[PDB]
C-alpha cells in the first residue's frame, strides 16, 4: 500500500535513535518536526580554538535518495571561517561525492559521521589550504590578530 | 518480518511494553515508527529527546487512534538491533 517503509525512513529511524547517544559532548540536535527524521537542527559549541565559546548551528535535510547521496547541509549562523562561508554553505569532503579523492561520500557513512565532521570544523578539519571563504583564509594571512577580533566580533552578533 | 499481536484498542504503551520486556527482544530504549500515506509518522521514539516528548502523549492512544491498519508494518530500532527490524501487526 501506501503504508510501506521507504529506504531513507527505514536507515533513519536507527540513525536518528542512535544519534543523541552518539554526539560529541560539543554538539545538540533539535527536530523541529517529530515526524521528520529526515530534518534536524545541530549546535555545535566549540570548547576550544579561536570559535570558542561561539554556538553555530546547522539546518541538514536528508534527501528521498539517502545514503547513495549525502545529506544536505547549511550552516545558519553568520561566520568568519575559511570552510563555511557567511552565507552558510559547508566545505566538508564527507558531504561530496567521492570521485578520485575516496574521502567524499559512502553509503557506510551514517549521521552521527556527519556531526563529528561538522563539529570538527571549528578544530581539526579548520583549514585555510584551499579555503572555500577566500577572503577569510587571505585575512588570516594578512593579520591573524584582526582575523581573531572579525571572528569574535562575529560571533558576539551572531552566535551568541 | 516478526509478528507481534495486539489489538485494535490497545495503547501504544503496551507495544513499548513488549519491546521492553520481551525476554527475547529486552529493548533498552526503542524507536517505534510506521509510514501512513507515503510519509513516516514517528509513534514513540524514547532515545531523542525533542522527539522522546513531543511523542510521548501519544503512549495513550489506541493503535487504532493512531491510524494503523491490520497487518500494518511498524519499523522500530534500538541500541540492541543491529539495523531496523520491522514488526507484522496482528489485530486480535
Amino acid at each position: 500500500s501506501t503504508r510501506r517503509v521507504s529506504v531513507r525512513d527505514k536507515l533513519l529511524v536507527k540513525e536518528v535513535a542512535e544519534l543523541e547517544a552518539n554526539l560529541p559532548c560539543t554538539c545538540k540536535v533539535h527536530f523541529p518536526d517529530p515526524n521528520k527524521l529526515h530534518c534536524f537542527q545541530l549546535t555545535v559549541t566549540p570548547d576550544e580554538g579561536y570559535y570558542q565559546g561561539g554556538k553555530f548551528q546547522f539546518e541538514t535535510e536528508v534527501p528521498d535518495a539517502y545514503n547513495m547521496v549525502p545529506p544536505k547541509v547549511k550552516c545558519l549562523t553568520k561566520i568568519w571561517h575559511p570552510n563555511i562561508t557567511e552565507t552558510g554553505e559547508i566545505c566538508l569532503s564527507l558531504l561530496r561525492e567521492h570521485s578520485i579523492d575516496g574521502t567524499g561520500w559512502a553509503p557506510t557513512r551514517t549521521l552521527k559521521d556527519v556531526v563529528w565532521g561538522l563539529n570538527s570544523l571549528f578544530t581539526d578539519l579548520l583549514n585555510f589550504d584551499d579555503p572555500l571563504n577566500i577572503e577569510a583564509a587571505e585575512h588570516h594571512l594578512r593579520d591573524k590578530e584582526d582575523f581573531r577580533n572579525k571572528v569574535d566580533d562575529y560571533i558576539k552578533r551572531y552566535a551568541r | 518480518p516478526q509478528n507481534i499481536q495486539f489489538s485494535p484498542s490497545a495503547k501504544l504503551q503496551e507495544v513499548l511494553d513488549y519491546l521492553t520486556n520481551s525476554a527475547s527482544l529486552q529493548m533498552k530504549s526503542p524507536a517505534i515508527t510506521a509510514t501512513l500515506e507515503g510519509k513516516n509518522r514517528t509513534l514513540y521514539m524514547q532515545s531523542v529527546t525533542s522527539i522522546e516528548e513531543r511523542t510521548r502523549p501519544n503512549l495513550s492512544k489506541t493503535l487504532k487512534e493512531l491510524g494503523l491498519v491490520d497487518g500494518q508494518e511498524l519499523a522500530v530500532a534500538d541500541v540492541t538491533t543491529p539495523q531496523t527490524v520491522l514488526f507484522k501487526l496482528h489485530f486480535t
